[PDB]
């Protein structure tokens, strides 16, 4: 069921950080060169793959969704839903973290942090 | 192909199109027939309730008149949204802990009568949490029929901890009718119920300290408000302003032995695993029209603080748009291709029948 989201294909296969941005309801990869820079107007999903203490050859997961101070409701809500989807894609193993701009957890801060002005346009059609 | 989102409330239909930021059709979930022994639906029935008796096909979140509910759905599709339902995958909503026949029959009518190509039934409180941009928290949803508490962890409702109370907006309207009648007025009929519902929405509030407010109301007229009835008479409302929603915290005001909404929230959190309770207390999300009373968030903050451990961090989130949070959460989810992948198709219904809703939804 999560198999119908192309963005998850190949995710979480090695230790590291993978990042997607919500863009008009779609999950769009963020190129590695930009990891750590977040548009204040947008919402993101950050998958941290690491080796657990219990076995240095296995993989565990923290999944953070990051909500910019000016992100719109469609973007934050998509980021939440798709975080659950990615968690399910990885068998429920990821631990979820909600990160709000300026309130990021110690865990999130430890992955890197630059905040960029603006962001992509909302996916909502505004009803007048 | 655009999906429809229809949040059938006990009091109001909220319907519209996936990807819109608000429902384009919002109207009373009512059917009106001549008060003197044809039928009218929605705003038009409300417009001339002067010669109609009004009936709600949904009571306490449950469809109790399936013939009239079909009329409501037909009106939503053909007269309000003006769409052909056979062309639109449709997202519906439901309060938790309903009798299983309700969503079975919703599924049957949608496919057999309206011939929708696909549909899905989502729990209302869960849609509201996602609309708030959260996967963990506890939702208090209170509309016209049901108050429900749903704790949600990593995106999934925790059904063992859900609390439900068949006390919500319509019971508060009825109680205002009663206590206003005790002030010398007379509000009894179904049309007069709609007048008092408007008084409630415009003038009621939740007192931070009920006993103190009751004493303030007796000491002077400072809390009184005036209201113009449809016939021109102007009435005055006093402590009824806050006695009416006090019922949410003291259900014995209408003879109910149930816990109030602060206690049901606390009880719901306490049914959850200890290690997630701090995140639930810090993420109490309110949704629905009966959470719109001025003062309710502050009162909930105070009452939960008194129930919780003394150091517990408690936060009430009260989105200004929370009369539409369920709908908006649905509009977001129905805009995602992978969510629609999970919907029941007409073919699956043809082969499996109404039981299909339990396999694909709940
Ligand atoms: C909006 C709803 C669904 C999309 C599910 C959603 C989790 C989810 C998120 C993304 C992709 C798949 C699943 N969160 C829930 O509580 C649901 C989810 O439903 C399913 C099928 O996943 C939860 C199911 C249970 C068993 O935990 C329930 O609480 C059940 C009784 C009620 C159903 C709840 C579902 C809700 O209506
Ligand atoms: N400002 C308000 N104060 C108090 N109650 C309100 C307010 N606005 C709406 N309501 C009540 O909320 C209920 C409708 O809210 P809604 O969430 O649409 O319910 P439902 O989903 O059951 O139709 C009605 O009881 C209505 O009177
Ligand atoms: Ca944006
Ligand atoms: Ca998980
Ligand atoms: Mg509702």
């Amino acid at each position: 069921a999560s198999q119908h989201e192309d963005a998850w294909k190949g995710a979480g296969k090695q230790v590291g950080v993978e990042i997607w941005r919500i863009q008009q309801f779609k999950v769009v990869p963020v190129p590695k060169k930009h990891h750590g820079s977040f548009y204040t107007g947008d919402s993101y999903i950050v998958l941290s793959t690491y080796h657990p203490k219990t076995n240095p050859d296995k993989l565990a997961y923290d999944v953070h969704f990051w909500l910019g101070a000016f992100t719109t409701q469609d973007e934050a809500g998509t980021a939440a839903y798709k975080t659950v989807e990615l968690d399910d894609y990885l068998g429920g193993l990821p631990v979820q973290y909600r990160e709000v701009q300026g309130y990021e957890s110690e865990r999130f801060l430890s992955l890197f942090l630059r905040i960029l002005d603006g962001g992509v346009e909302t996916g909502f059609h505004h009803v007048e | 192909t655009t999906a429809l989102v229809c949040d059938n409330g006990s009091g109001l239909v909220k319907a519209g199109f996936a990807g819109d930021d608000a429902p384009r059709a919002v109207f009373p979930s009512i059917v009106g027939r001549p008060r003197h022994q044809d039928s009218y639906v929605g705003d038009e029935a409300q417009s001339k309730r002067g010669i109609l008796t009004l009936k709600y096909p949904i009571e306490h979140g449950i469809i109790t008149n399936w013939d009239d509910m079909e009329k409501i759905w037909h009106h939503t599709f053909y007269n309000e949204l003006r769409v052909a339902p056979e062309e639109h995958p449709t997202l519906l909503t439901e309060a938790p802990l309903n009798p299983k026949a309700n969503r079975e029959k919703m599924t049957q009518i949608m496919f057999e009568t309206f011939n929708v190509p696909a549909m899905y039934v989502a729990i209302q409180a869960v849609l509201s949490l996602y609309a708030s941009g959260r996967t963990t928290g506890i939702v208090l949803d209170s509309g016209d029929g049901v108050t429900h508490n749903v704790p949600i962890y990593e995106g999934y409702a925790l059904p063992h901890a859900i609390m439900r109370l068949d006390l919500a907006g319509r019971d508060l309207t009825d109680y205002l009718m009663k206590i206003l009648t005790e002030r010398g007025y007379s509000f009894v009929t179904t049309a007069e119920r709609e007048i008092v519902r408007d008084i409630k929405e415009k003038l009621c509030y939740v007192a931070l300290d009920f006993e103190n407010e009751m004493a303030t109301a007796a000491s002077s007229s400072s809390l009184e408000k005036s209201y113009e009835l449809p016939d021109g008479q102007v009435i005055t409302i006093g402590n009824e302003r806050f006695r009416c929603p006090e019922t949410l915290f003291q259900p014995s005001f209408i003879g109910m032995e149930s816990a109030g909404i602060h206690e049901t929230t606390y009880n719901s959190i306490m049914k959850c695993d200890i290690d997630i309770r701090k995140d639930l207390y810090a993420n109490n999300v309110m949704s629905g029209g009966t959470t719109m009373y001025p003062g309710i968030a502050d009162r909930m903050q105070k009452e939960i603080t008194a129930l919780a451990p003394s150091t517990m961090k408690i936060k009430i989130i009260a989105p200004p748009e929370r009369k539409y949070s369920v709908w908006i959460g649905g509009s977001i989810l129905a805009s995602l291709s992978t969510f629609q992948q999970m919907w029941i198709t007409k073919q699956e219904y043809d082969e499996a029948g109404p039981s299909i809703v339990h396999r694909k939804c709940f």
